[PDB]
C-alpha cells in the first residue's frame, strides 16, 4: 500500500508471523538494527509505521499503478502550467 | 519566579499540569508595531498638510 | 531596520515641508529605495505561489 | 574523484565553427574535437579546445580515423604558447552514445589520462543543459557482467572568468541580468513548468515504451531506485505543516502590511505635489 | 565483544550469568577473576555499575531510534522495579535527557516530538527530501537515458 | 410518525440519536493553496498592470 | 480623558443603586461566607 | 450616559430618568417593575407610554443581549436563576436562535438532568488560520490595492495638464 | 516621582509625609512588578521612609507577597482613607477596580487552572461574590479568555501571544483602513 492510510498496527505482523505481542517490539529492533528500514514511529498507541524501503526483486503492479501515478502527475503538472502559464502569459509575459 | 519571567513555565492547582512554550520571533511585532505607530503619525500629518491647504 | 531608519527622518519632513515648500536641498530620493524594498519583499509573495504548485502536486 | 566541471562557451562556440566550416558538403557526422582544460585541480576548467579529422563508416559502426602527429603538433605548439593547459580528454556532437566510443576513448585511454566525454546537440533544439560531463572509470556491477567503461554523469556549469562574459553581454545586447524583482521571477515562474514539462514528459515516453518493448538488460536496478525516490513523498496530508502554512501566511501578511504602510508613504510626496502644484500653477498662470 | 560494539539488542542479562560463572570457573584464559573480585566491595561497584553501565547504555543506543520503546512495558518485559529505572533517570539527568518529554498521567516517555520550529526542522527536513529527490532523480533519469543509447 | 419520514432519522430505545453533527472532515490545503495561487496572479496582473 | 470615563461611569453608576463600595462588607462576610 | 458635557440643566433633567437608565443594564424585572411605577411620574406621564410600555418588554431582550456579549453557553441553576427564567425551553430556544446567527458556536448536553456544555469558545488561533483570515488577506489586499490605484490615479490628474 | 530624592519639606502646598501618601498609590497601583522592583524596591527612598507609617510596609509587602488574607482584612483603611480627601477623592472607583482586576491579572498571569479551594481559601472570600466578580470583569475588564467551569476549575488558555501578538496591529488596519477611505475622500475634494 503506497498510499491511502499507510499506517498500519502489530496485528498484521503478528498475524502474519504467528508471533506474540511481547516480541514486536525486539522484531521491529532488529529490523531496524539490521539496517535496511529507518522506520521512527512516535505512536501512542500500538501501531506500525514504517519508511524508505527497497523491493530489490519485482513488482508488476508497481509497474502499472508506476504508469498510472506517473501520468497522473504528468498530466496535472501539465494542467498546472496551462492553467498559470494560460492566464499568466496573456497578462503578464 | 514566573512572575518575575526568568523562565519558561507555568504552574496548576487542578490538574498540576506543566506547560513549558516560548516565542522566538520578537523583533517581528515589534519593528511592525513601531512602523504602524510612526506611519499613523505620517499619515495624519498628511491630513494635517491637506487639510490645511484646502480648508 | 533601515525603513524605520528613513522613518525617523520622514517625521521630521513634514515640519521643512510644512515651512519652506520652495526648493530641494536635500538630494535624496526617499522613495525609489522604499519601491526596491517593497522589489525584495515581493518575493515571498511570487515564490508563495511556488509553495503552492510543490505542495498541490 | 571530480565532484564538478567548469565548461568556458568558447569550445560549444567552437563546435558552431565545426557547424560554420562544414562547406556544404552534406555529411555534418559527430565530429570529434579534441577537448583541452586543467586536469591539476580539483575542478575541471575548460579555456579553449581544437579540431583533429574524423571520419566514420556508412554500415560498419566500428570505423574510427584519429590522428597522432596533429594531435602532438597542435598540443606541442599549443603548450608551447600556453603551458597551463594540457590534454584532458575529448567531446563529440552526436547526440547519439554509440558503441564505437569505447574504442575512440580507449585510444586517449591508454596515451592520455582519464577523459571525460561530453554529450551535446547538432541543433539548438535542447532546451536543457546542452553540455554532461562523462567520466571514463570502470565500475563494479552487482548483477555479475563483465567490467566494462561506464560513462557517470557529472554535472556542469556555464561560467566566464573575466572577460568572456562581457563580450557575450556586448554581443547579444538583448539578454538581462539577474534584476531580481518581478519580470526577471516571475518569466522563470511561468515557463519553469515548461521546463520541467518537455524534459519529463519527453523522458516518460521512452521510458515507458522501454519498459513494456525493452530488451539487452538496461541495469534494471536502478529503476527501483527511481520508483522509490518517485515514491518517497506517499502524498502527505499536509496535517502537521498546517502550522508552516500559518507561519509562511503570516510572512505573507507581514509582506501586505510592508506594501500597503510604505506604499502609504511613497503616497505623501504624490497626493501633497498633485494639490499644492496645480493650484499655484493655475492661481498663477493668469 | 561484538554484542556490546553496536546495536545492542535488548537481551536477558540470565544467559550471561553462567557465562560469568563459567568465566570465573575456568583457569585456561582469563584466569584473574578472583582477583577482579578480590576486594569485598571494589567487584560489587564494578559488578551493580557494570550492569547498570549497560542496562545505561542499551538506553543510549536505543535513544537515538525514535520508536517510542515505551519503557512502561520494557519494565514488565525486564522484570524490576519502577524505583531503580526512576534512580536510572536520576542518572539520565546528569547524563544529559535535557532532550526528552514525560507525562503527568501515563509513565510513557517521549524522546522527540519538540516544538518542531517550521523554518528550522521541517525546513531541513524538507531541503533533504526535496533536494535529494531533485538531484537524486536528475542522475538516474538522464544517467538511464544515456544507459538506454546502447541498444541502437 | 410524520417526522419519522420528513426528517429520516434514527430512532434508539426510547432516545432520539443525532447524527453528521460537526463530522466534516477538513480540506486537504490543496484548493486553497490553488485559489492562493490565482489570486497571487491577480496580485501581479493587477499591481502590475499598467506597468 | 472621556475615554475612560465608560468604563468608570459603567462600574461606578453600575454600583450606584446598591453594593456601592462592598470593601467594608467583606470583613463581615469572612466568617459568615 | 452624559461623558463630555457639564451643564446644570441635563443632570437635573435626567435625575429621575438616571436610576432606571442605569437600571436597564443589570435588568432586573420585579424589582425595577415596581421602581418604575413607584415614583414614576413625567417619564411615563409624557403620553400613552409607547415606548416604556414596549421597554417593559424590552428588558429581557437588552437582558438576553447583555448575555450575547456576556458568556454564551447557558446554565440551568446559576443563569437561568439570575436571569430569573427558569425555563429549559425558551432557554435553549433563544440560545439555538443565537447558534443559527452565525457569531457564535455553542451546544447542549443532557447527562442527569442539568445542561451541560463544553464551553469552548476558543479563537481561530492555531485553529484553521488560513480559511480564517484568508478572505481578510484578499478584502484587505484589495481595499489596499484599490488604494494604490487611488495613489496612482491622482499623480496623471496631477501630470495631466502638464 | 523619581526626583523625590531632592524633595523636601514644604509647607506651602503639600508636606513630604502627604506627598508620599499621595504618591503610594499612583504608584503601587500605576506600576507592575518589574517596574517597583526596578524604581522603588531597588531605591532607598521607600526604605527610608517605610519606618514612617508600619501600614505602607504591610501594604507593600503584602501586595508583592500576594498574600491576600491580610490584604482584605486590612484593604478597609485603603477605603476608608482613599476617600475623604480635596483632589484624591472623586477618584477613589478606579483605584479600587484598577487594583483588583491588577491584583487579579497578577495571580492570573503565572496560574492557568484554579480551583475554587484554593481560590477560595486565599483570598478568603465566598465563591458567590468571585462568581459575578470574574463574570463581570471577562466581559467587562477584558483580561483573559473565556473562562471554564465544567469542573467547577476556573481554567483559561491565554492565547494572547503567539497569533495575538501578530493581530496587535489590527487594530491599526482597520483604523488606518479608514484614514486612507478618507485619503480616498481628500480626493478631488
Amino acid at each position: 500500500r503506497p498510499a491511502n492510510h499507510r499506517q498500519l498496527t502489530f496485528e498484521e505482523i503478528a498475524k502474519s508471523a504467528k508471533i506474540t505481542v511481547n516480541e514486536v517490539e525486539l522484531l521491529v529492533m532488529k529490523a531496524l538494527s539490521v539496517g535496511l528500514v529507518k522506520g521512527s514511529i512516535d505512536e501512542v498507541d500500538k501501531r506500525v509505521h514504517m519508511t524508505w524501503v527497497q523491493p530489490r526483486v519485482l513488482d508488476l503492479q508497481q509497474i502499472k499503478g508506476m504508469k498510472d501515478r506517473l501520468e497522473f502527475w504528468c498530466t496535472d503538472v501539465k494542467s498546472m502550467e496551462m492553467l498559470v502559464e494560460h492566464q499568466a502569459h496573456d497578462i503578464l509575459t | 519566579m514566573i512572575l518575575d519571567k526568568k523562565f519558561h513555565g507555568i504552574l496548576d492547582q487542578g490538574e498540576g499540569v506543566l506547560i513549558i512554550f516560548d516565542e522566538p520571533p520578537v523583533d517581528k511585532t515589534y519593528e511592525a508595531a513601531l512602523e504602524t505607530i510612526q506611519n499613523m503619525s505620517k499619515v495624519v500629518d498628511s491630513l494635517y498638510n491637506k487639510a490645511k491647504k484646502l480648508t | 531596520n533601515y525603513n524605520k531608519a528613513v522613518e525617523e527622518e520622514d517625521k521630521m519632513t513634514p515640519e521643512q515641508l510644512a515651512i519652506k515648500n520652495v526648493g530641494k536641498q536635500d538630494p535624496k530620493r526617499h522613495l525609489e529605495e522604499h519601491v526596491d524594498v517593497l522589489m525584495t519583499s515581493n518575493i515571498v509573495q511570487c515564490l508563495a505561489a511556488m509553495l503552492d504548485t510543490v505542495v498541490f502536486k | 574523484a571530480v565532484q564538478k566541471v567548469v565548461v568556458h562557451p568558447l569550445v560549444l562556440l567552437s563546435v558552431v565553427d565545426h557547424f560554420n566550416r562544414i562547406g556544404k558538403v552534406g555529411n555534418q557526422k559527430r565530429v570529434v574535437g579534441v577537448l583541452l582544460g586543467s586536469w591539476q585541480k580539483k575542478v575541471l576548467d575548460v579555456s579553449n579546445s581544437f579540431a583533429v579529422p574524423f571520419d566514420e563508416d556508412d554500415k560498419d559502426d566500428s570505423v574510427w580515423f584519429l590522428d597522432h602527429d596533429y594531435l602532438e603538433n597542435m598540443y606541442g605548439m599549443f603548450k608551447k604558447v600556453n603551458a597551463r593547459e594540457r590534454i584532458v580528454g575529448w567531446y563529440h556532437t552526436g547526440p547519439k552514445l554509440h558503441k564505437n566510443d569505447i574504442a575512440i576513448n580507449e585510444l586517449m585511454k591508454r596515451y592520455c589520462p582519464n577523459s571525460v566525454l561530453v554529450i551535446i546537440d547538432v541543433k539548438p533544439k535542447d532546451l536543457g543543459l546542452p553540455t554532461e560531463a562523462y567520466i571514463s572509470v570502470e565500475e563494479v556491477h552487482d548483477d555479475g557482467t563483465p567490467t566494462s567503461k561506464t560513462f557517470e554523469h557529472v554535472t556542469s556549469e556555464i561560467g566566464a572568468e573575466e572577460a568572456e562574459e562581457v563580450g557575450v553581454e556586448h554581443l547579444l545586447r538583448d539578454i538581462k541580468d539577474t534584476t531580481v524583482g518581478t519580470l526577471s521571477q516571475r518569466i522563470t515562474n511561468q515557463v519553469h513548468g515548461l521546463k520541467g514539462l518537455n524534459s519529463k514528459l519527453l523522458d516518460i515516453r521512452s521510458y515507458l515504451e522501454k519498459v513494456a518493448t525493452g530488451k539487452l538488460p538496461i541495469n534494471h536496478q536502478i529503476i527501483y531506485q527511481l520508483q522509490d525516490v518517485f515514491n518517497l513523498l506517499p502524498d502527505v496530508s499536509l496535517q502537521e505543516f498546517v502550522k508552516a502554512f500559518y507561519l509562511k501566511t503570516n510572512d505573507q501578511m507581514v509582506v501586505v502590511y510592508l506594501a500597503s504602510l510604505i506604499r502609504s508613504v511613497v503616497a505623501l510626496h504624490n497626493l501633497i505635489n498633485n494639490k499644492i502644484a496645480n493650484r499655484d500653477a493655475e492661481k498663477k498662470e493668469g | 565483544l561484538l554484542k556490546l560494539f553496536t546495536t545492542m539488542e535488548l537481551m536477558r542479562w540470565s544467559t550471561l550469568v553462567e557465562d560469568y560463572g563459567m568465566e570465573l570457573r575456568k583457569g585456561s584464559l582469563e584466569s584473574p577473576a578472583t582477583d577482579v573480585f578480590g576486594s569485598t566491595e571494589e567487584g560489587e561497584k564494578r559488578w551493580k555499575d557494570l550492569k547498570n553501565r549497560v542496562v545505561e547504555h542499551n538506553i543510549r543506543i536505543m535513544a537515538k531510534y525514535y520508536t517510542r520503546i515505551t519503557m512502561k512495558r520494557m519494565a514488565q518485559l525486564l522484570d524490576l522495579s519502577v524505583d531503580e529505572s526512576e534512580a536510572f533517570l536520576s542518572n539520565l539527568v546528569v547524563n544529559k535527557t535535557i532532550f526528552a518529554k514525560v507525562d503527568r498521567l501515563a509513565g510513557i516517555i517521549n524522546f522527540q516530538r519538540p516544538k518542531d520550529p517550521n523554518n528550522l526542522l521541517n525546513d531541513w527536513s524538507q531541503k533533504l527530501n526535496s533536494l535529494m529527490s531533485l538531484v537524486n532523480k536528475t542522475t538516474h533519469l538522464i544517467a538511464k537515458e544515456e544507459m538506454i543509447h546502447n541498444l541502437q | 410518525t410524520d417526522y419519522a419520514k420528513k426528517r429520516g432519522w434514527v430512532l434508539g430505545p426510547n432516545n432520539y440519536y443525532s447524527f453528521a453533527s460537526q463530522q466534516q472532515k477538513p480540506e486537504d490545503t490543496t484548493i486553497p493553496s490553488t485559489e492562493l495561487a490565482k489570486q497571487v496572479i491577480e496580485y501581479a496582473r493587477q499591481l502590475e498592470m499598467i506597468v | 480623558v472621556w475615554e475612560d470615563n465608560w468604563d468608570d461611569d459603567n462600574v461606578e453608576d453600575d454600583f450606584s443603586n446598591q453594593l456601592r463600595a462592598e470593601l467594608e462588607k467583606h470583613g463581615y462576610k469572612m466568617e459568615t461566607s | 450616559d452624559r461623558l463630555q458635557f457639564r451643564q446644570p440643566s441635563l443632570k437635573r433633567s435626567l435625575m429621575p430618568y438616571f436610576l432606571l437608565t442605569q437600571a436597564v443594564r443589570t435588568g432586573n424585572l420585579a424589582k425595577f417593575n415596581q421602581v418604575l411605577d413607584q415614583f414614576g411620574e413625567k417619564f411615563q406621564a409624557d403620553g400613552t407610554y409607547t415606548l416604556i410600555i414596549r421597554l417593559r418588554h424590552n428588558v429581557i431582550k437588552t437582558g438576553v443581549r447583555m448575555i450575547s456579549l456576556s458568556y454564551s453557553r447557558i446554565s440551568l441553576a446559576d443563569i437561568a436563576q439570575k436571569l430569573q427564567l427558569d425555563s429549559p425551553e425558551d432557554a435553549e430556544f433563544i440560545v439555538a436562535k443565537a447558534i443559527r446567527d452565525g457569531v457564535i458556536e455553542a451546544s447542549i448536553n443532557h447527562e442527569k438532568g442539568y445542561v451541560q456544555s463544553k464551553e469552548m469558545i476558543d479563537i481561530y488561533s492555531t485553529r484553521e488560520p488560513q480559511l480564517a483570515f484568508h478572505q481578510r488577506i484578499s478584502f484587505c489586499l484589495d481595499i489596499h490595492n484599490m488604494s494604490v490605484k487611488a495613489m496612482r490615479f491622482p499623480p496623471k490628474s496631477y501630470n495631466k495638464d502638464l | 516621582f523619581l526626583d523625590t530624592v531632592s524633595t523636601f519639606t514644604s509647607y506651602e502646598l503639600m508636606d513630604y509625609k502627604t506627598f508620599v501618601t499621595y504618591t503610594v498609590y499612583v504608584s503601587m497601583i500605576a506600576l507592575e512588578r518589574p517596574d517597583l522592583r526596578e524604581k522603588v524596591i531597588k531605591g532607598a527612598e521607600i526604605l527610608e521612609v517605610l519606618h514612617s507609617l508600619p501600614a505602607v510596609r504591610q501594604y507593600l509587602f503584602s501586595l508583592y507577597e500576594c498574600r491576600y488574607s491580610v490584604f482584605f482584612q486590612s484593604l478597609a483603611v485603603v477605603e476608608q482613607e482613599m476617600k475623604k480627601d480635596w483632589l484624591f477623592a472623586p477618584h477613589y472607583r478606579y483605584y479600587v477596580r484598577e487594583m483588583r482586576i491588577h491584583a487579579y491579572s497578577q495571580l492570573l498571569e503565572s496560574y492557568r487552572s484554579l480551583t475554587l479551594g484554593y481560590m477560595a481559601e486565599a483570598f478568603g472570600v465566598g465563591v458567590e461574590f468571585i462568581d459575578q466578580e470574574l463574570s463581570r470583569f471577562i466581559a467587562a475588564g477584558r483580561l483573559h479568555c473565556k473562562i471554564d467551569k465544567v469542573n467547577e476549575i476556573v481554567e483559561t488558555n491565554r492565547p494572547d501571544s503567539k497569533n495575538w501578538q501578530y493581530q496587535e496591529t489590527i487594530k491599526k488596519g482597520d483604523l488606518l483602513l479608514n484614514r486612507v477611505q478618507k485619503l480616498s475622500r481628500v480626493i478631488n475634494m
